[PDB]
């Protein structure tokens, strides 16, 4: 199964246990910029682990070239090597992707894998 | 489950900036 390529349950592990030591393989579902006048763009990502999606992933600014040169794009599969979880003033949590590797390009995967459901 | 995700205002973005910079600064103790 194509879902065999993804780290099913990694999103729940991050959200429920705060496990920051896993190196999960995830699929990018969508990418949206968040822009400000003096700041570089901040890329927000809807990611899938094959079981859940989560829309509160954020790309570290130093990885912006991956989005701007289209290597990190919707449908691609990536392995997260380092991430942190940050809690906002209102209680929401974001997962900041600090280091990753694109394992398979969007064009080599071709479609959303499986039928994941939103975690929140 | 109802939208593309709640949005992040300037204050939220400043907090995210700080979180990533704190990780970068800690790297300076090992690199």
């Amino acid at each position: 199964s194509m879902v065999g390529q993804l780290s099913e349950g990694a999103i729940a592990a991050i959200m429920q246990k705060g496990d920051t030591n896993i190196k999960p393989i995830l699929q990018v579902i969508n990418i949206r910029p968040i822009t400000t006048g003096n700041s570089p763009p901040r890329y927000r990502l809807l990611m899938s682990d094959g079981l859940n999606t989560l829309s509160s992933f954020m790309l570290a600014t130093q990885l912006n070239p991956l989005v701007e040169e289209e290597q990190l794009s919707s449908n691609c599969v990536c392995q997260i090597h380092r991430f942190i979880v940050n809690t906002l003033k209102d209680g929401r949590r974001v997962v900041i992707l600090m280091e990753l590797e694109v394992l398979k390009s969007a064009e080599a995967v071709g479609v959303k894998i499986g039928n994941p459901v939103p975690y929140n | 489950g109802t939208s593309s995700g709640s949005a992040f205002s300037a204050d939220d973005l400043m907090s995210i900036d700080l979180a990533e910079q704190m990780a970068n600064d800690s790297d300076d103790s090992i690199s």
